[PDB]
């Protein structure tokens, strides 16, 4: 019924961030469902890039996206305890859902 | 400490100049690293100059030999001190007793060769330890001549220089304090070897090369050789008065001036709480204000209702007193500004003198040159690990493997019996911890302190603790635990008896030997061996300063 | 000056203080030395001194 | 009675002969020879004087 | 209208990006606006002192700078003074926090940001660029870089019809993303125009 | 923090006959002394036989 | 057919040392197996030391901090003696902050949880003024035997201290005649070793057998 | 610089530190790594061992190989204070010397130095492996006694392992040869000292 | 060694 939502851009660096999360609370609580994840999310913006004619230069950029869930099982008075200002992942936003 | 000492370490050390010995006793007021502040007692106190003294320290820095001569406070706060009595430890200093080496567990046998002559083995425990790991500093000077073609640069506008040097030095050349160097970097930067170079047809290219006329005088920049570490503790700049001050040398006079603005001011509010607690103690008599004396400010406590009496003389006193530190006051920081600022009369020809002082920090290793106090030298040879060691059938290791050949023909046989008598010292230190590692009351640390401090002949000490009311026993038995001091003068020693009696206190075996099991093979050595403690020093003549 | 500043800065008996021991201080303070003017060297001196 | 900084950790002391006359203070040729070189006293005594 | 970056496109896949700290839309903005101009305020006083990137990292409620020269110490001033005056005016202005990572390169001439003002450092005063370039192309080149194409524009030698040139070296990727090879561009404004440079400086593969 | 120097018999120099010597490296700065005892100990006693 | 030797009784008799026991043995077997496992034990078993210490208003180690009765370097020794237990993490940086008169014990460390402090009445300094406030970060990790700081910074801020990886203090094996089984000659191996609480005692000789049986791999099947 | 005993090495080499011995043989190591092809010009030989990096040791390892120095005890009386070793490199700062050798120098170690030097060219190799090796110096010039004396320990410990006493563990057993006499020392049956009848040949 | 290697399967 805990969730433990982390939110950020790249699959390549949260990949370290569920392993670190899981791991600490076994050691602490061991009482985790896993981590479930979200469908990738994009946001392509076309954008005219000529400085003031030509509307035919249009290139695509993306701001991606990605949530991953941990959702721990049991609320432990010990895996939030060790993990509470504690959190691997930098320049990530985290939503410990108690 | 010494174990075995004579009882004259306390003559040698407060009777000389290292330690900061109490003038009038008193109550401490306030420990620091840097200073010590004792409040005078009033059966030892003037009238006037109210009066509460202040020591400050001196902490690291230089000595002749390149030694380390420090400071360390010793006393505790709330403490009082007694006329005649050391508050800080100086060097090589313990309690107020005189600590030139440490002691250390010897055993007495033949090791396979590696102690053959004069060689002494020491166990990896005693490097781990951190206890023979001397700490020197070397002072490095740099002057700033003047020369032909114009005076020199200090400056970091240095060509050559990778951003590799350059990352150590600050904007202005000097390197800043703290910055851990190596052996070969540049501590202040100094472009001055300017020679002569040719550029001939394939040079003369190189001429064709930013406008630059030519590259003749070689740009060079004083870089410093090898051999020694260190950390960068202190740096002086001292400036021939004319010259322009850098930014550096303005940085250090802020410093400076900032330095002794707060100590001067230190000084005044220091002075003036005593003062002011002088007032209190005299207005607690004698038309007494017990509520109207904290409403107003504190500087008026004078005008209150009293009439002339010895008491409002002793306020107009303190209040001469109070004017004569204010105006003295600021006198002396103008004085103190004027000392900081002004130039500094130097060497003929010469702008600014730059002095850096590393700080090195030289552990132990096979070379060094150890030796106990009785002739017994020797170069250490090999640094052996902890499971090397003859260990005995408790459990400990023993650190030092002496070599046992060295007694009958080098007579000295006081050692063995120093050994004897320390060992004797360390088996009352280990039964006092553990009759306090079980958590014990001090009724039976009374009585084994007292049967340890009796036990003898007709001698001098006859010390009794049914004086020390509870309380100081568990702090002596907190300052014996590491082992119990013993004195034995010169001629009048300690005779092979008492050292037998004083062996039996503890559970030791009478004849001083315990048989010694050994590390590598892990069976006995036959004909049980002799192992004590022995108090032995370090002398310097290290290895990575002869080779 | 010069004379008094020749005797304190070099002389034969105005010796650098070896500082690093509070033994070594208060040893080569109390030193009777035979040497320095008004007395020999270590090449005039016999066996009897 | 002792001092309170020898209630700290009192030293263990063998000997037998009881003393009469402490250690002098070990610093005293020095001090004593150049205090009395400089100390204003006339009838030609001091050093300068 | 050509020469798209290969920097842009390979961002993250090989070289890691330039700042990187989730946000919201709503927050994409006051996280954007502290970005912009302290740098300028970091470029106006760390001009010479020799950087080479400058990746911003801001967490939530939190903000580091990674600052990556090769000459710091000059920057610190004495025993990391200065560190704290860039501390100061930064710390009042996003109002959060803004801690501080000078973590420098061991080698500065193997950096496409320093040999682009190198010749800008030596612009103000007319030199023939062919050898100033020249001798930093080559120094780089034998320093390991196994690849090397310089750029300089403006109006090259006082000259007033529009002129540019550059000076091949080794590898040059921009059709293979797999390859390391950087770029940067400064500019020299002076009383003549504005006298500018590009580099394109090789350093490896996977 | 587990990982040691795992060592091997680099040769067998057997001399002559019923005589060889095994030389074994590298081992730790202490472990020589430890196989070289636990080998010694076993192979005087331990090891049966008839006779 | 030899007996082989079984884990019995681990008398936990305070709470830094403890008296396993192996049994039963044959002759010969006692002082094999006791000498080979002590050296182990004091040779290399993991331990949790300290590395870097940053003390907030220090430059370098020399120096003396306003408002502590003890210098910069005895603070780093204080701190080279912390007896600290991690758990699944190979390095983790701890964090102290302390304000007012007295001591700064052990136990004033913002504790991440899975650190755990085994002695926590262990003094570091004693603060003596009450506006004087230390406030460091300790890094602590693991390792194996006596890494120096002369043979392993970048800023001018960071302290090393010399890192005594190692969590054993004395290991002492006292051999004795076996009675439990009916069969005579046969010993009992009951070694009495000396932690300073980071390491469990059957762990320890589980990890000294471990690495001894890895040893002799290089000419076993 | 200081000396120190180092009792494993034979009397025909000594031990050298690294930092020494990388010092003294600069140009060795310069021809080495100019040979190998590994530099170019000697400027970058200068910066590799100024430097140090990690090849340098192995090309030390080679030049130290079969190359004599001359120890020498610093007031050498007579002829046997200069002898040539061979190098074995010690991590160390010490120069490790063998026993037997030290009564030919009247090096105790109390705190004794040493210089080494370093024969040039190979005609002074071949004189320092050919006259003034350690194991050419076992007798003295002055008569005819040798000189390679074992000096002290070692002394006590053959006058202690050849001794004997009335009874002793294995007292008046009989024994089939020298090796089961080291094996009943070894295992724990008999003593160093208990007399025997062995079979010897 | 595999005496001794049979003397500790009951550890590791």
């Amino acid at each position: 019924r805990i969730r433990i939502r982390l939110k950020a851009f790249d699959h390549r660096l949260i990949d370290q961030a569920t392993a670190e999360i899981v791991e600490t609370a076994k050691r602490t609580g061991a009482q985790v469902r896993g981590p479930i994840p979200l469908p990738t999310r994009k946001e392509r913006f076309t954008v005219l890039i000529s400085p003031h004619v030509n509307k035919d230069a249009r290139d695509q950029y993306e701001i991606r996206t990605h949530l991953r869930l941990v959702d721990i099982v049991e609320p432990t008075e010990k895996t939030v305890d060790a993990l509470m200002r504690l959190d691997l992942a930098a320049g990530v936003d985290v939503q410990i859902s108690l | 400490k010494p174990l075995v000492g004579t009882g004259m370490e306390r003559a040698v050390a407060v009777d000389s100049g290292v330690t900061a010995v109490a003038k009038r006793g008193g109550v401490v007021q306030y420990v620091d690293a840097s200073r010590i502040v004792i409040k005078v007692n009033e059966d030892e106190m003037y009238p006037g100059e109210a009066g509460i003294d202040i020591y400050n320290l001196t902490k690291y820095t230089r000595s002749n030999q390149n030694t380390c001569i420090n400071q360390m406070p010793c006393v505790s706060l709330g403490e009082p001190v007694e006329r005649g009595d050391v508050l800080a430890d100086g060097p090589s200093t313990d309690l107020g007793e005189l600590a030139l080496g440490q002691n250390m567990r010897v055993a007495f046998m033949p090791w396979n060769g590696y102690n053959f002559e004069d060689s002494i083995l020491v166990s990896e425990r005693v490097v781990q330890e951190d206890r023979f790991t001397t700490i020197h500093i070397q002072e490095l000077a740099c002057v700033s001549r003047d020369t032909k073609l114009g005076p020199e640069e200090i400056t970091a506008d240095i060509p050559n220089v990778g951003e590799a040097a350059l990352s150590k030095l600050d904007e202005s050349g000097i390197v800043y304090i703290g910055a851990e160097v190596t052996g070969g970097d540049i501590l202040v930067g100094k472009v001055t070897p300017k020679g002569e170079t040719q550029l001939t047809p394939e040079e003369k290219l190189l001429r064709a090369i930013f406008g630059e006329k030519a590259s003749d005088v070689k740009d060079s920049s004083l870089r410093v050789p090898n051999g020694v570490s260190g950390t960068v503790i202190d740096v002086q700049v001292f400036t021939r008065d004319g010259v322009e001050k850098d930014k550096r040398a303005l940085e250090i006079e802020e410093m400076q001036l900032k330095q002794a603005k707060k100590d001067l001011s230190e000084e005044l509010q220091i002075l003036e709480a005593g003062l002011f607690s002088r007032i209190r103690a005299v207005l607690v008599a004698g038309g007494v204000e017990a509520e109207k004396l904290d409403k107003l400010p504190r500087d008026r406590w004078l005008e209150l209702g009293l009439t002339d009496e010895e008491k409002q003389n002793q306020l107009e006193q303190l209040a001469e007193q109070y004017d004569e530190l204010k105006h003295e006051f600021e006198k002396k920081l103008e004085a103190k500004r004027r000392k900081i600022t002004q130039g500094d009369d130097l060497a003929p020809g010469v702008l600014k003198i730059v002095k850096v002082y590393l700080a090195v920090k030289r552990r132990i290793q096979p070379g060094d040159k150890m030796a106990g106090r009785h002739g017994n030298k020797g170069v250490i040879s090999k640094i052996n690990p902890i499971e090397d060691m003859p260990y005995d059938e408790n459990g400990t290791p023993v650190d030092i493997v002496l070599n046992p050949l060295g007694v009958p023909s080098r007579m000295n046989i006081g050692q063995i019996l120093e050994t004897h008598l320390g060992m004797a010292a360390k088996g009352i230190g280990d039964k006092i911890n553990a009759m306090l590692k079980q958590q014990q009351e001090v009724a039976k640390l009374r009585e084994f302190i007292q049967r340890a401090y009796d036990l003898g002949a007709d001698v001098r000490q006859k010390v009794d603790l049914s004086t020390f009311s509870d309380e100081e026993v568990m702090r002596l038995a907190e300052n014996l635990r590491k082992g119990m001091p013993i004195a034995t003068p010169v001629f009048d020693g300690a005779k092979e008896a008492e050292i037998k009696e004083l062996l039996k206190l503890g559970d030791l075996p009478t004849s001083g030997q315990i048989r010694l099991y050994d590390g590598r093979t892990g069976e006995q050595f036959e004909r049980p061996v002799t192992v004590g403690y022995m108090y032995m020093l370090k002398l310097n003549h290290l290895v990575d300063d002869k080779m | 000056s010069a004379a008094v500043k020749e005797f304190f800065g070099s002389s034969q008996l105005s010796q650098f203080m070896d500082q690093n021991n509070p033994l070594s201080e208060i040893t080569h303070k109390r030193r009777i030395s035979a040497l320095g003017p008004g007395g020999l060297t270590r090449e005039r001196a016999g066996f009897e001194v | 009675v002792y001092s309170y900084t020898e209630k700290k950790r009192i030293r263990k002391d063998f000997g037998k002969r009881p003393q009469v006359l402490d250690v002098p203070y070990l610093l005293s040729i020095q001090l004593d020879s150049f205090q009395k070189f400089i100390e204003q006293d006339p009838e030609g005594q001091y050093g300068l004087e | 209208g050509q020469k798209v970056h290969p920097n842009g496109i390979r961002l993250g896949i090989v070289k890691p990006w330039n700042s990187t700290w989730f946000a919201n839309t709503k927050e994409f903005a006051d996280n954007l606006d502290s970005d912009f101009k302290v740098r300028q305020y970091l470029t106006k006083e760390l001009a010479k002192a020799s950087v080479s990137r400058i990746v911003i990292e801001r967490p939530a409620k939190s903000i580091r700078v990674t600052i990556h020269t090769a000459r710091p110490g000059i920057v610190i001033g004495k025993k990391g003074e200065d560190v704290e005056k860039l501390r100061k005016v930064v710390a009042d202005i996003a109002g959060v926090p803004a801690q501080i990572n000078i973590a420098e390169v061991r080698k500065p001439e193997l950096d496409a940001k320093l040999v682009a003002d190198s010749i800008t450092s030596q612009l103000e005063r007319r030199v023939m660029f062919r050898r100033a370039m020249k001798r930093a192309v080559q120094n780089a080149m034998r320093l390991g870089a196994k690849g090397i194409k310089v750029e300089v524009s403006g109006r090259l030698g006082g000259a007033e019809i529009a002129r540019t040139e550059w000076y091949r070296e080794g590898r040059v990727p921009l059709h293979t993303l797999r390859a390391d090879i950087d770029y940067n561009t400064s500019e020299a404004h002076t009383t003549y125009g504005v006298i500018g440079v590009k580099v394109w400086i090789f350093k490896g593969e996977i | 923090v587990t990982e040691f120097l795992k060592p091997r018999l680099v040769d067998i120099e057997q001399v002559s006959s019923t005589h060889a010597k095994v030389t074994l490296e590298p081992l730790e700065r202490g472990f020589g002394h430890t196989l070289g005892n636990a080998l010694r100990r076993i192979l005087l006693s331990s090891m049966p036989g008839c006779a | 057919e030899f007996l082989k030797p079984r884990l019995v009784d681990i008398e936990q008799v305070s709470s830094t040392h403890a008296k396993v026991t192996l049994e039963p043995l044959e002759r010969g077997f006692g002082h094999t197996l006791g000498n080979a496992l002590r050296r182990i034990l004091l040779s290399s078993m993991p331990g949790c030391a300290v590395t870097e210490v940053e003390i907030d208003g220090v430059l370098h180690e020399y120096s003396t901090k306003e408002g502590v009765q003890e210098d910069i370097l005895e603070i780093l020794l204080n701190l080279k003696g912390l007896a600290v237990r991690v758990q699944g993490k190979d390095e983790v940086i701890l964090t102290l902050n302390k304000s007012g008169i007295g001591p700064v014990t052990a136990a004033d460390i913002t504790h991440d949880g899975d650190v755990e402090i085994v002695k926590p009445q262990h003094v570091i300094c004693h603060l003596t003024d009450e506006n004087a406030s230390i406030s460091m970060r300790i890094k602590v990790q693991r390792g194996r035997g006596y890494v120096p700081a002369s043979t392993r910074e970048r800023p001018i801020g960071r302290l090393l201290v010399d890192a005594c990886y190692s969590p054993v203090e004395r290991i002492a094996y006292n051999v004795e005649a076996a009675r439990v089984e009916q069969r005579t000659d046969l010993d009992k191996l009951v070694i009495e070793m000396e932690t300073n609480g980071t390491i469990d005692p059957e762990e320890a000789i589980r990890r000294a057998a471990t690495i001894l049986a890895e040893q002799l791999e290089a000419f076993v099947d | 610089s200081v000396i120190t005993v180092g009792p494993y090495l034979r009397l025909h080499q000594c031990g050298l530190p690294k930092k020494m011995a990388l010092e003294l043989f600069k140009p060795f190591i310069y021809g080495k790594l100019e040979l190998r092809g590994l530099a170019t010009t000697i400027k970058a030989a200068k910066k590799m061992v100024e430097r140090e990096e990690a090849v340098v040791w192995d090309i030390l390892d080679e030049v130290i190989r079969e190359h004599p120095v001359l120890l020498n005890r610093a007031p050498t009386l007579h002829r046997l204070g200069i002898q040539a070793f061979e190098p074995v490199l010690i991590e160390g700062k010490a120069i490790q010397l063998h026993p037997l050798v030290c009564a030919a120098y009247n090096a105790d170690f109390d705190g004794d130095q040493m210089a080494v030097h370093v024969p040039l060219t190979l005609e002074a190799q071949l004189e320092a492996r050919a006259l003034m090796m350690s194991t050419n110096n076992i007798l003295s010039p002055a008569n005819g006694e040798p000189i390679i004396v074992p000096s002290q320990d070692v002394v006590l410990g053959l006058y202690y392992m050849t001794r004997d006493c009335v009874n002793a563990k294995g007292e008046g057993m009989v024994l089939t040869g020298p090796k089961e006499a080291e094996r009943l020392y070894r295992s724990g049956l008999a003593s160093l000292h208990a007399r025997v009848k062995v079979r010897i040949t």
